[PDB]
């Protein structure tokens, strides 16, 4: 390697560490609150005892805090030093450090967060030693003077080049660049192990999950040309919906359906893919609003995809799973509902399945038919079936009513599909 | 900027190995 | 702190260490000759002599 | 003439009797010479004698 | 009837569409501020569909 | 019908031609023994120079290949060579009819295998003997042990133990016993291609169908199992680098690159090799480095590399695609036409039946260069007829070249094969 | 005679005692048989000190054979100090709808 570049390395190794009066000065003088001149001139006393007061502030208004009052914020914490100590040490001090900031990613408007993580970055140098899990932690707050000093203060890893443009401006981030930023793909994968600690410490909330969602659905739209881009944009966000669907609160079950409705509505995905997602979908659904946006979401996908084997019919687990978890009052009621999204192939594959496996709700399965407006081939298909089912079943009064019903409305498709199979 | 994703020499440092040699041993 | 650096294109390599224990120097046996702070990892000078 | 073509199913329009056009496209920019359909319904080409590409 | 009538009838029984342009989702991030998540779904589906 | 004129010397533009190469090391310098019909090469991989190659012709082609220190190990018709730089220094003919189908090496013991499932254990004359020479037993394995011998292996950690995969299991056997010393379960598919994983008692077996079983001998025991369907696995390497990727390597000329802690897919690099040539014939780590090689049978032998990742705290989640390094090839049919570039003797100009003119090197084969087709725009600025897609010109029938006026205009002249205007190129 | 624990407490202020953060650090977490043998394999002997590699291999100065499953050992254990164990092999083994089906299926298809 050039000495140039062994140089760089040994710099970025021993990058906290002042060994003189001006780097000192510059490593005390980035600071989140005070400007320059008196971040320089204060002292670690003072910033710690407007510490220990935010964070008491901070234990009121929740009672998570008071261990790392116990253990970051101590008199101990002002005495110790970051290179001093040992590796194991040092992987323990990023432990809890990464622990801190997925607590506080979800204050950032409280002046009392804001004056804890300023002693967090004076004294165990966050700004330096881990900033991807800092940026990760404040990327949804991208419009405040937080983030604005952030990215005045910060050195930035190579992924974050958008926001190197964006540093020691006056304007915030725009919206394009953090579109720029999320399109880059292994930022992707960044941020999917960084939603992944998220979600098994069960720590997300409303704005970052709709800032992620936002960015997701428009990058994908960036992406809308590349059938290659997008194929191997599937996995990260095919992956980090389904882990979604595996959390319980309704705002991560609803991001999961805002994803896979414009992810399936902008690339024609597999058979086995769909139905897959709705399989997990109906295992995991729980609440009232999530059961509406998730019969919004089905209807979206199998109004989607299209191709040979278009309306045939669920299979066995997932159509048990579907009557199990949704009532034929409940879709009657959204079939009533004033907006009838179209639910063409969808209330099709309902009906050939129903028809297959209960053969019982006919009158549920008649309602259904007299309440949506079908299309002509999916009628075919029914009457094709409905024939068979004639002829397998016993013959039942309200099979010949269905029968009576589309005589009412075209006896000449079942004349033709009759004079297909049968007299 | 995008993020820049630049190339480097790659070295091939020296790679230790086991022995079949002595993994094949005489019997007593 | 502890260094291992691999310049394998010129000879063997002299050090000399500033009296404050600050600066290295390194002499290459063909051309290289380089002064190092060496610990905020900073180039002072480098000059290549094919002498 | 102003490059402009109208599309209208004939669905709606037979009992709107007074339709809009279900596209408006206007890729091109000068009159339109040729309209055909595929043989199926599912290509219109449009074609301006006019400018060559067109 | 013929498997050409079948598929010409498949074909005129499939409806449009509103696709995915890639200028279409970039006002959430405007109106995405104190907001409900139901309500930014029915605003994804009502720009979907 | 050998001549007093002439003599036969090397051949140009080769790489390999689908036997599967192997891999080895002289301390610093890792070379990398291919097979090219009747006669082998030696590569380096630090540089991808031409090292040795074989002087001497075999009869007829090279089936196995192997190589541990400093000596290569080939089996042709019916025989062992035990070659030194590509200088044949011991034959080694066995007592047989049949044809050599796998060989392998260990200890004091070279272990040949023989299509008619008839296993060969070759012991040194001295343990400080470089090669084994002397003719230690014969073993057999009849239907009832298994199907036809797929692969030999040696387990690291095995005191004279031999494991050989056939199509239906995995046997054990003890050379210094001459004993079937523990045979496998029955699996369903038919195996392919084994692979001694740098972790303990356990290799990797990849079958005709989209399975990388991760069995166990100790425990006698399938530990894991990956699925890939609709494809056959072709080649299996672990990266020993200190990362936990597998990449398999299948024959539709697909690398798919594992994560095993994960259990995800890192990569997936698609038709590095050409399919219709049997695809990735063989995708091998270099131990102790993050670079692949990868050959194919289409005479394609390319070197990819694992950058170090970009982010500080996650790393291995956050790994960087393969990027592609160095790599050589030739034609993939015979050429057509050849001419000499210069006075020099330097440079060898060759169009093949595969509608592909490419530029050799004589000296070390470092520059086997493709001449482009790419396009010149004309001096009128004006519009080509022509398809929206590339397409490589019909096959060359005929060509001449000249060196007076070289790099201030066209010098070659290329007559195709049904064509009504013959091309200019740029030397 | 043992120390109080208030003067404990002094001690450590006054000499800026770390360790109980250290144990504070160290402590914290996110509350929020084989199948076949060998007899021969048993029974067989191998020298030891007639090469440097097995010099290294071996635990005494003195001793010169050993047998082969101790020498096995041996060897098993030079080659985890070559390569090291890792984890998915160590601790990770196979043998109303699920959750991960997505997940299966995005394993399986490219």
């Amino acid at each position: 390697s050039s000495l140039s570049d062994q140089l760089a390395q040994v710099a970025s190794n021993n990058a906290t560490v002042a060994l003189d009066r001006k780097r000192r000065q510059k490593l005390h003088s980035a600071s989140l609150i005070y400007n320059s001149k008196t971040a320089a001139t204060q002292d670690y006393d003072f910033i710690f005892e407007n510490a220990s007061k935010a964070l008491e502030e901070l234990s009121q208004i929740e009672p998570k805090f008071a261990i790392f009052s116990r253990t970051l914020f101590s008199e101990s914490s002002i005495s110790l030093d970051r290179n001093v100590q040992t590796k194991e040490e040092i992987k323990d001090l990023d432990n809890a450090i990464n622990a801190y900031l997925l607590l506080a990613s979800s204050k950032w408007y409280l002046a009392p967060t804001l004056h804890a993580t300023e002693w967090l970055v004076r004294r165990f140098q966050i700004h330096v030693k881990n900033t991807e899990m800092l940026l990760l932690s404040t990327l949804n707050y991208y419009q405040t003077p937080v983030f604005k000093r952030i990215l005045s203060i910060i050195k930035l890893p190579p992924l974050f080049n958008c926001l190197s443009n964006f540093v020691r401006s006056e304007k915030p981030p725009t919206a394009l660049t953090m579109i720029k930023l999320f399109n880059d793909m292994d930022f992707l994968k960044l941020y999917t192990s960084y939603l992944d600690q998220c979600i098994k410490h069960n720590a997300t909330y409303t704005n970052q999950l709709l800032f992620t969602t936002c960015c997701f659905i428009n990058v994908v739209a960036f992406n809308s040309n590349n059938d290659e881009k997008l194929n191997q944009l599937v996995p990260i966000l095919l992956e980090i919906s389904a882990k979604l669907l595996a959390s319980k609160s309704k705002d991560c079950q609803i991001a999961a359906h805002t994803i896979l409705v414009v992810f399936a509505t902008a690339l024609p995905l597999k058979k086995t893919i769909i139905l897959a997602a709705m399989e997990t979908i109906l295992s995991n659904l729980d609440a009232k609003e999530a059961k509406h946006s998730a019969l919004l979401t089905i209807c979206k996908l199998f109004q989607t995809l299209k191709g040979q084997g278009n309306v045939d019919q669920l299979p066995s687990k997932i159509f048990k799973l579907f009557d199990s978890k949704f009532d034929t009052v409940s879709i009657l009621t959204f079939l009533d509902k004033e907006d009838k999204p179209v639910c063409d192939k969808f209330i099709t594959s309902y009906t050939r399945s129903i028809a297959r496996y209960d053969r019982s709700k006919l009158n549920i399965i008649l309602s259904l038919l007299k309440k949506i407006r079908l299309e002509r081939y999916e009628v075919r298909l029914i009457i094709t079936d409905l024939i068979y089912l004639s002829e397998i079943l016993e013959d039942k009064s309200q099979l010949v009513e269905l029968f009576e019903y589309f005589i009412s409305i075209n006896e000449d498709l079942v004349l033709k599909c009759l004079k297909s199979l049968g007299l | 900027p995008k993020v820049v994703r630049e190339a480097k020499k790659v070295e091939m440092t020296e790679a230790r190995a086991y022995n079949a040699d002595a993994d094949t041993a005489k019997a007593a | 702190k502890a260094l291992d650096l691999s310049l394998k294109e010129f000879g063997p390599y002299h050090i000399k260490y500033a009296k404050n224990g600050t600066h290295l120097l390194i002499t290459g046996r063909k051309g290289h000759v380089a002064s190092m702070d060496w610990r905020k990892g900073q180039l002072r000078a480098e000059l290549f002599l094919n002498e | 003439e102003s490059g402009f073509v109208n599309l209208y199913d004939r669905n709606n329009a037979m009992t709107s009797s007074t339709p809009t056009p279900v596209a408006a496209l206007d890729q091109l920019t000068t009159t339109i010479s040729n309209l055909q359909f595929s043989p199926d319904g599912q290509i219109l080409c449009m074609a301006s004698r006019a400018v060559k590409d067109a | 009837e013929d498997e050409e009538d079948i598929a010409l009838e498949f074909i005129n029984g499939e409806k449009k569409d509103k696709l995915v342009n890639m200028n279409s989702f970039t006002s959430m991030f405007d109106n995405i501020q104190n907001v409900q998540m139901d309500t930014f779904f029915d605003r994804v589906m009502k720009v979907l569909t | 019908k050998n001549s007093k004129i002439f003599s036969p010397f090397r051949i140009i533009g080769n790489v390999s031609n689908g036997v599967p190469f192997a891999t080895g090391t002289l301390g610093s310098t890792f070379y990398i023994v291919t097979c090219v019909g009747k006669t082998f090469q030696i590569y380096d991989a630090n540089t991808l120079h031409l090292l040795f190659v074989s002087e001497k012709e075999t009869p007829s082609s090279i089936v196995a290949l192997s190589a541990h220190f400093h000596y290569v190990y080939a089996a042709y018709e019916n025989k062992v060579g035990i070659y030194k730089r590509g200088i044949e220094e011991h034959l080694l003919e066995l007592e047989t009819d049949a044809n050599v189908e796998h060989l392998c090496i260990f200890g004091d013991y070279l272990c040949a295998s023989t299509d008619d499932n008839s296993i060969f254990i070759y012991k040194k004359s001295d343990p400080q003997d470089k090669y084994p020479s002397e003719f230690y037993t014969k073993l057999t394995v009849t239907e009832i042990q298994g199907g036809e011998i797929v692969s030999l292996q040696h387990l690291a950690t095995y005191l004279n133990k031999l494991t050989v995969v056939t199509k239906s299991n995995v046997l054990l056997f003890n050379v210094r016993t001459g004993k079937l010393v523990f045979t496998s379960n029955e699996f369903p598919d038919q195996i392919t291609t084994a692979e001694p994983a740098p972790v303990l008692d356990i290799i990797a077996l990849g079958t005709v169908t989209g399975e990388v079983i991760m069995f166990n001998m100790r425990k006698g025991k399938r530990i894991r199992t990956i699925k890939i369907p609709q494809s056959r696995i072709s080649s299996l390497s672990f990266r020993t680098d200190g990362s936990s990727h597998l990449s398999v390597g299948t024959s539709s000329g697909d690398l798919i690159f594992y994560d095993l802690d994960r259990r995800s897919r890192i990569h997936v690099l698609k038709n590095i090799h050409r399919e219709s040539y049997g695809g990735v014939t063989q995708a091998t780590f270099l131990n102790g480095q993050p670079i692949i090689v990868t050959s194919g049978g289409d005479n394609s032998l390319k070197e990819y590399v694992f950058d170090p990742s970009l982010s500080q705290g996650s790393g291995d989640v956050v790994v960087q695609p393969p990027r592609y390094l160095r790599s050589r090839g030739g034609h993939s049919q015979p050429p057509s036409y050849i001419a000499f570039a210069d006075s020099q003797s330097h440079f060898m100009l060759s169009a093949s039946k595969d509608r592909s003119l490419w530029s050799f090197s004589l000296r070390k084969d470092a520059q086997s260069q493709e001449m482009s087709q790419r396009l010149h725009k004309k001096q009128d600025g004006g519009r080509v007829g022509g398809s929206t897609i590339k397409s490589k010109f019909p096959e060359i029938v005929a060509l001449a070249i000249e060196n007076a006026r070289i790099g201030e205009w066209e010098n070659i002249i290329t007559a195709h094969k049904d064509e009504k205007f013959a091309r200019t190129w740029d030397m | 005679p043992p120390p109080d624990e208030e003067e404990q407490l002094l001690a450590k202020f006054v000499f800026g005692d770390t360790t109980d953060l250290q144990e504070n650090l160290a402590k914290f977490n996110a509350d929020f048989e084989a199948a076949w043998i060998d007899s021969d394999d048993e029974k067989i002997k191998v020298p030891i000190l007639v090469t440097n590699k097995t010099k290294k291999l071996r635990t005494s100065y003195n001793e010169s054979k050993i047998n082969g499953v101790h020498y096995i050992n041996r060897l098993r254990s030079q080659f985890e100090k070559i390569y090291p164990r890792p984890k998915w092999v160590d601790d990770e083994s196979d043998s109303n709808g699920d959750i991960n089906a997505l997940t299966k299926i995005l394993s399986t298809t490219y």
